[PDB]
RNA sequence: GCGAUGGUUCAUUCAAAUUUCUGCCCUAUCAACUUUCGACGGCUGGGUAUUGGCCAGCCGUGGUGACAACGGGUAAGGGUUAGGGCUCGGAGAAGGAGCCUGAGAAACGGCUACUACAUCCAAGGAAGGGCAGGCGCGCAAAUUACCCA
RNA sequence: AAAUAAGCCAUGCGUCUAAGUAUAAGCAAUUAUACAGCGAAACUGCGAAUGGCUCAUUAAAUCAGUUAUCGUUUAUUUGAUAGUACCUUACUACAUGGAUAACCGUGGUAAUUCUAGAGCUAAUACAUGCUGAAAAUCCCGACUUCGGAAGGGAUGU
């Protein structure tokens, strides 16, 4: 929701530290939802870079922010121009380095989950359900979106996207 | 400088004479909008302070609130600006006012008192003036009486009563016709716009089958001529 | 002043006229707008049929096509290098359509890391010309711009590639 | 606010309807070959006296043209425009003379349930269908594939659909709506391509005159088949 | 100078030429077919479109970058005489260089859309004659 | 108004709030159908319509000190503001953006500006007396006061003749193109056009004095500042052979010192006898350096300093030490100062054109007054 | 040739009698031509 | 379900803008004219609703003319065919300069500044720029008519 | 039914339909009370590219015939017209907002809406606008009893 996310915002921001100090003009243009698509290339490919001193600082805040602006329906457009191409836009820009956190914050109940063990098929994960089908769906949507956009540099994070998308392709598997 | 003080949370104003400017010294060099103590004026008026918001000075002139200059400035005013209004549209009128200092030069002070003290005012906060007109949409009618789902606000709008001529008859109730109340002729106005959509749609359906087996047949026997 | 008549010059044959008729307002030219790089400053302009132009004077980014492999990415916009008219926007930055700016590479080098895989700049269908490459290497690519950006308001175009490329490279070099 | 003068001589005026003229408002035929609803009830049939009669006639639901009601006193209906009156009980119907004016003719339901309309242009409009534009400005969707430019159509006219057509032919009589030698019933037997604009058609009456006019001053009335009855 | 391009078509793929016919019974060169030059105000290599009158005529001055003068010679009719006299006009035309020119040749041109403040015309036909100088005369 | 430093403040009365401001179109759009709390006491404007909605590039107050011109891109115009009516008095439209204009009496009743599509346009109050087609571009524009005659510089290489590069001066009582005053910028290319290449050949600055001697100083991209006398009409000195092109030039009170500045963001105050710089400061990055001017807080002297990195530092004079630095927010793309003290106006790449205010060089304006009680009630708000 | 590019010195008409030679020069002309003389090179 | 209002695109109508060949009255006490606001191109862009030297950068050498250009004089018809009749046919709103609306104006309807008249006032201030009529000697001659039927 | 002036002098001078917004403290009423009929004021939409006046003129540039727009804009007219859901808010959301005018009051000035301050209230005015639901809608169609369809791809302008 953009007002709790602008008041959240606004609460990060009273937490006063100088590594968001010299960002905020940057961040809250991301929220006022005329001007977002512009404040993406404004904030990456811009005389203003994020610092990688305070890299360390910026980033989850700034990650949990566009991590909501992908998820809303409000301001979207239909078809691929709506917010395909805003997940898109986002995921592109990304670093790898910074996409583990996008990740981690993308997969809240599959994050620490295990398909296979010793043995073959793991029958008690399978036979419970941690998120419900409408939510898998955006889930997917995303990994597609984060997949096609990394390509190789896939390699660091093996171990969790295949444990995803493997659970949600049996889950459908046994739904027929 | 006569004070036209208002107090806008009881809705009530009254004009107070001032003689003796040595009791008005203490609103000199202050702009508009600023919060000034009313302790100094009188003892009356312990514990108000009020803020500034406008005048009139000698010549009758206005004040507009962003305007540096102590004397009579000459702007160039807008579409919707205060102390002016268009005679036709797209017009910009150039028009004297008076700046936003309080100077002695002033015939009538404009204030708003914002925080009372312990004593009234005999004819300003004694007097209560309710608003003119009830909400006339349903959801401020909602927010107001604070209704929930059920309680159908038609019962719940403001009346009035009104006693018409003819040889005093009985009073009359008048009733500000809700706007956001959804009807059935509304629901029913919605029901038939998406129909209109529906049957738009099977008709283009229905077009576009019959040009398909009729454009198969034409090309069937042009292929049977050749 | 401005205008678009042509009542003031000489005719064919060589003579002047008078021909004095009050200037119209369908003989009507407005004034030019030098399109820079800064930050986003567009001025909607209502014409004839009530029909909005874009009349845009700042702007710093623009999509452009790298279509031999089939991808156009919003990137922004560095300096002009060169202009075929003028030098003088050469001098003082400005985005007119047939100008040859230099973008940012960002985009364009992730989406071939992304789809091939193979890194650039830093089997065989992923084949990048060696001067391209050169670009890539620079971070920094030779763009042209198509898009009108005054009666648009968007500076949009298409990479140089091949004897494009290699062409102003050497006009560069001239 | 034309002059009685300058009103077009094909929709007649007397003496009598004062030195102006109505003009047409702007709609499905020109302006310079038209005939005004208010021409037509009290300038050629006479159903009214006055203006303010033509528009009491008007307003209440009583004239339709083309099978829809049309309000506005000066709405053009120049060429075929079915007219129905129900509290007369009548249908006229709009056809040139030999000499180059309006005729009124009066008709029932039978042939005045459908319109003969010429095709101006076909075309591939938006969604990738392909539309067609007659000369009452009709467009129709969907239509069938062989009816190119210059052939006539009989328009359902309550629905609007295609029912027939009748195609561009040497050997079919047409109807000419134009130029020096307009209003003249008679049968295509040449046509000359003339390409790089303004090709021609060569053209006899039913008793032997030849005479050359434009492909586009001409129109499809039918091979024999009167599909329209011209009056006898 | 800028690299001269016909202006929608991609060269720089690695996976042609555009040319249309003027039509009205005329024949593209074969210059104008595979000839390497780049003209906008060429009929068969931009996108200019002959419409309208056609005309021909007798070139006075082929020594101009793409642009011939011709000298057209009518009867005018004088009334006051009873008689007819030579009047001579002259006309421009852009010349696309897939034509092989020559000097007082008849040449066909025809009309397109205004490419200058004279030109309103292209080429499309060259008859090849020993036409003269100025001191020549047909009416044409 | 804000206060940007901590030492010794400014004061950003008027000015753009965001480096990217939102369409005025979509802005009044949201303010009059949402719901919206202002800071109605501290945020004003102190003259009326001191905008231009595109851009800005250049403001000059007159000797007589009541008229502000300005000129500003969007449908290029020039704004007259009446400083003692706090309003505009009017606003001329023209041809093309102007680059750099001068006013040439005591008021705002002649005016002249080099604008960009080559011309050079006279403004009266009763209309626009007619434009003069410099034959060359132009950089910036100067006026010799005691023999009345415009001189500007030229980028690029003479047409025949020498190979020097020119300054193109014009007598007002003459009223003809004189002779181009030859100044040498360096070697071309023999196979170019006559506006020159992309790479070099300009004049960039020309200055001169209006009370002391006035020698004709111009300054050209090679790292070269030459010296022309009136009433010579020939070269008197050529010098400050340095790295970047120079931007600054201009005299102080005095009569004799110069500050001279470069596009890499060098500045030198030089002696006009001494070789050797009485002063040089390496600041700001690498963004050049545009406009210098000297000036007096009543008893001292210290010195502008203004670079399109938004820095506006004022240094001193006497001791070199950095006395305050000014961050506009933006792209500024002008500095000028009210005569009497205190007012920095700033003509900006933003929509509202920026003015700052120092209370420890000087005092407010004899126009706006209550601008130092409205500081005295931020040092109370503080 | 062309448009502007080469400098007509023509007298122009309302041009001719703008602005009137003000000499503010606070210096008395005896000493600012000794000056012109010893710079860098003198 | 029937309409009213509104909406994207394509029509159509009503227009408007350019644009092609021919046709003005006389005159050589008008033979050179254009390049003197570019004069003829072509390339590139800008601006225009669009083409276009219309405008800006780069270069090429032109363009018209004794078959009557150019300059000068000011005295500024077409269609409908017995006939006559009938029909159609630039600049300004006190003076330059700049701006605003709208599908359509460079409205002159408004604004701003300068210039020039002129009005009210409590002397601080504030609003405004036409035609028609009579006299035009002291002696003269057609209604200040009624209605949109 | 024909009926020079230059200068003086007075007088004369929008827009409402059943079909946008009515709590006029406006009129007129009763048999089921948000509104209902008439409806001044005001907000909203339309209108004024002319009716016609004056006077230095326009010498194939206008204008006429004759073309073209494959080089352009078009309110109004009339005709067709829009397949565009889901896509991590769910431990959710599901009668959408705020402004003002008219109005009510307190005034300033010599100076008419020249207007200031204070309090309201509507929209077809300006403005946002995931949702009942496990479906929707397009192209393919194997198998076929006309059966009507297993399941495959896909998501405007």
């Amino acid at each position: 929701d953009i007002e709790l996310q602008k008041l959240a915002l606004k609460a990060i921001l009273t937490w006063k530290s100088e590594g968001i100090k010299p960002y905020q003009e940057h961040l809250e243009y991301l929220l006022d939802e005329a001007r977002f698509k512009n404040e993406l290339t404004v904030l990456f490919q811009g005389d203003n870079k994020i610092l990688p001193e305070h890299r360390s600082e910026v980033i989850p805040v700034l990650l949990h922010l566009l991590y909501g602006r992908a998820i809303s329906r409000k301001g979207a457009a239909s078809g691929r121009h709506g917010l395909h191409a805003t997940r898109l836009a986002i995921i592109r820009q990304l670093d790898v380095e910074d996409m583990g956190s996008f990740l981690d914050i993308g997969l809240g109940p599959l994050r620490a989950i295990r398909v296979v063990d010793e043995q073959g098929v793991r029958e008690s994960v399978f036979a419970h359900e941690p998120l419900p089908p409408r939510k898998q769906v955006g889930l997917l949507n995303m990994l597609e979106a984060v997949i096609n956009e990394l390509g190789t540099s896939v390699e660091p994070y093996m171990d969790a996207l295949v444990n995803s998308v493997l659970y949600c392709l049996v889950n459908a598997c046994r739904k027929l | 400088m006569k004070l036209n003080i208002s107090h806008p949370a009881n809705g009530s104003q009254k004009l107070i004479e001032v003689e003796d400017e040595r009791k008005l010294r203490h609103f000199y060099d202050k702009r508009m909008g600023a919060e000034v103590a009313g302790d100094p004026l009188g003892p009356e008026w312990k514990g108000y302070i009020l803020r500034i918001t406008g005048g009139n000075d000698k010549q009758g002139f206005p004040m507009k609130q962003g305007v540096i200059a102590p004397n009579r400035v000459r702007l160039l005013l807008s579409e919707g600006h205060s102390c002016y209004r268009p005679r036709r549209d797209g017009e910009r009128k150039r028009k004297s006012v008076r700046g936003c200092i309080v100077g002695p030069d002033l015939s009538v002070l404009a204030l708003s008192i914002v925080k009372q003290g312990e004593q009234d005012i005999p004819g300003l906060t004694d007097v209560v003036h309710p608003k003119r007109l009830g909400p006339k949409r349903a959801t401020k009618i909602r927010r107001f009486f604070s209704l929930s789902k059920d309680d159908d606000v038609r019962k719940y709008v403001i009346r009035r009563e009104v006693q018409p001529k003819g040889e005093g008859k009985k009073p009359y109730t008048k009733a500000p016709r809700i706007q956001r109340l959804v009807t059935p002729q509304r629901l029913q106005h919605k029901r038939h716009r998406i129909a209109l959509k529906r049957r738009q749609q099977e008709k283009v359906k229905e077009e576009a089958a019959e040009y398909a087996q009729i454009l198969a047949k034409r090309v069937a026997e042009a292929k049977a001529q050749k | 002043g401005i205008s678009r008549d042509s009542r003031h010059k000489r005719s064919h044959t060589g003579a002047k006229r008078a021909f004095y008729r009050k200037k119209r307002a369908f003989e009507l030219g407005r004034q030019p707008a030098n399109t820079r790089i800064g930050p986003k400053r567009i001025h909607i302009v209502r014409t004839r049929g009530g029909n909005h132009k874009y009349r845009a004077l700042r702007l710093d980014s623009g999509n452009f096509a790298w279509g031999s492999e089939g991808c156009t990415r919003k990137t922004r916009i560095i300096g002009v290098v060169y202009h075929p008219s003028n030098n003088e926007l050469v001098r003082t930055n400005t985005l007119t359509k047939s100008a040859v700016v230099q973008i940012d590479a960002a985009p364009f080098r992730q989406w071939y890391e992304a789809h091939y895989g193979q890194p650039l700049g830093r089997a065989a269908h992923g084949k990048v010309d060696p001067a391209l490459e050169k670009q890539f290497e620079a971070g920094r690519l030779y763009a042209i711009i198509s898009s009108r950006p005054g009666q648009s308001g968007r500076a949009d175009g298409y990479i140089l590639e091949g004897e494009e490329l290699a062409f102003y490279q050497r006009k560069l070099h001239k | 606010h034309q002059k009685r003068l300058s009103a077009p001589s094909h929709w007649l005026l007397d003496k009598l309807s004062g030195a102006y003229a109505p003009r047409p408002s702007t709609g499905p035929h020109k302006l310079r070959d038209c005939m005004p609803l208010i021409v037509f009830v009290r300038n050629r049939l006479k159903y009214a006296l006055n203006y303010r009669e033509t528009k009491a006639i008007m307003m209440q639901r009583l004239v339709k043209v083309d099978g829809k009601v049309r309000t506005d006193i000066t709405y053009p209906a120049g060429f075929m425009d079915v007219i129905t009156i129900e509290k007369t009980g009548e249908n006229f119907r709009l056809i040139y003379d030999t000499k180059g004016r309006f005729t009124v003719h009066r008709i029932t339901d039978e042939e005045a349930k459908y319109k003969l309309g010429k095709v101006k242009r076909v075309q591939l409009g938006r969604g990738g269908v392909p539309f067609l534009v007659t000369h009452d400005a009709r467009t129709i969707r969907y239509p069938d594939p062989l009816i190119k430019v210059n052939d006539t159509v009989k328009i359902d006219l309550e629905t609007g659909k295609i029912t027939d057509f009748i195609k561009f032919d040497t050997g079919a009589l047409a109807m000419i709506t134009g130029g020096r030698n307009m209003g003249r019933v008679g049968v295509i037997t040449h046509r000359e391509r003339h390409d790089g604009g303004f090709g021609i058609v060569h053209l006899k009456d039913a008793l032997d005159n030849t005479f050359a006019t434009r492909e586009s001053n001409v129109f499809v009335i039918g091979s024999e088949k009167p599909w329209i009855s011209l009056p006898k | 100078r800028a690299f001269l391009k016909q202006p929608h078509i991609f060269l720089n793929s690695k996976v042609r030429r555009w040319y249309k016919d003027v039509g009205l019974g005329f024949k593209t060169p074969k210059t104008a077919i595979e000839g390497h030059y780049i003209d906008k105000k060429c009929p068969f290599t931009g996108m200019v479109s002959i419409r309208g009158r056609i005309l021909t005529g007798r070139v006075v001055s082929t020594k101009m970058h793409r642009t011939i003068i011709i000298r057209r010679e009518y009867l005018h009719y004088i009334p006051k005489y009873n008689r007819y006299e030579k009047r001579h006009k002259n006309l421009a035309a852009h010349v696309s260089p897939a034509f092989r020119v020559e000097e007082g040749d008849m040449v066909v041109v025809g009309q397109c859309r205004p490419l200058s403040k004279t030109v309103r015309f292209n080429v499309l036909r060259v008859l090849p004659r020993t036409g003269k100088s100025v001191k020549k005369f047909q009416k044409f | 108004k804000l206060t940007n430093p901590g030492p010794v403040p400014v004061y950003t009365v008027a000015g753009p709030s965001t480096a990217r401001p939102l369409p005025d179109w979509l802005l009044r759009r949201r303010k009059r159908s949402a719901k919206y709390d202002p800071e109605n006491l501290n945020n004003f404007e102190l003259i009326q319509e001191f905008e231009f909605e595109e851009a800005s590039n250049c403001v000059r107050v007159s000797e007589d000190g009541n008229w502000i011109m300005s000129t500003g891109t969007y449908k290029p115009q020039f704004h007259v503001h009446n400083t003692r009516e706090l309003s505009l008095s009017f606003s001329r439209h023209t041809n093309s953006e102007n680059v750099t204009f001068l006013l040439l009496s005591q008021d705002y009743s002649k005016s002249v500006h080099l604008q960009c599509d080559r011309t050079l346009e006279f403004h009266t109050p009763m209309g626009c007396h007619y434009s003069i087609r410099i034959p060359r571009f132009g950089r910036d524009l100067a006026y010799l006061r005691q023999s009345c005659e415009v001189l500007v510089p030229a980028v690029g290489l003479s047409s025949d003749g020498s190979g020097y590069g020119e300054v193109f001066r014009l007598d007002l009582e003459r009223g003809q193109f004189l002779r181009p005053w030859q100044v040498d910028v360096g070697e071309d290319e023999p196979g170019s056009g006559l506006q020159g290449s992309i790479h070099a050949g300009a004049v960039n600055v020309a200055a001169v004095a209006e009370n002391t001697h006035g020698l004709c100083a111009f300054g050209t991209s090679i790292g070269t500042v030459e010296f022309y006398d009136p009433r010579s009409k020939s070269r008197v000195a050529v010098l400050g052979n340095q790295d970047g092109e120079i931007t600054a030039l201009d005299y102080s009170r005095d009569g004799l010192s110069l500050a001279l500045g470069t596009s890499t963001g060098q500045i030198r105050i030089f002696d006009l006898r001494n070789p050797r710089p009485l002063l040089k400061k390496d600041q700001g990055m690498g963004l050049p350096i545009k406009n210098l001017i000297h000036l007096t807080t009543p008893t001292e002297e210290r010195k502008l300093l203004s670079a399109d990195k938004r820095i506006i530092k004022i240094w001193d004079e006497q001791s070199g030490d950095l006395w305050t630095s000014v961050e506009p927010l933006v792209d500024l793309n002008f500095v000028t100062h009210v005569p009497d003290s205190g007012m920095i106006l700033t003509a900006n790449e933003g929509k509202q054109m920026h003015c700052f205010f120092i209370p420890n060089l000087g005092l407010a304006p004899r126009w706006c007054h209550f601008l130092d009680n409205l500081v005295h009630e931020m040092e109370s708000e503080k | 040739a062309s448009k502007g590019r080469k400098l007509r010195y023509t007298v122009h008409e309302k041009l001719q009698n703008f602005m009137a030679p003000e000499d503010r020069r606070s210096w008395e002309e005896h000493a600012i031509d000794r000056l012109f003389g010893t710079l860098f090179g003198q």
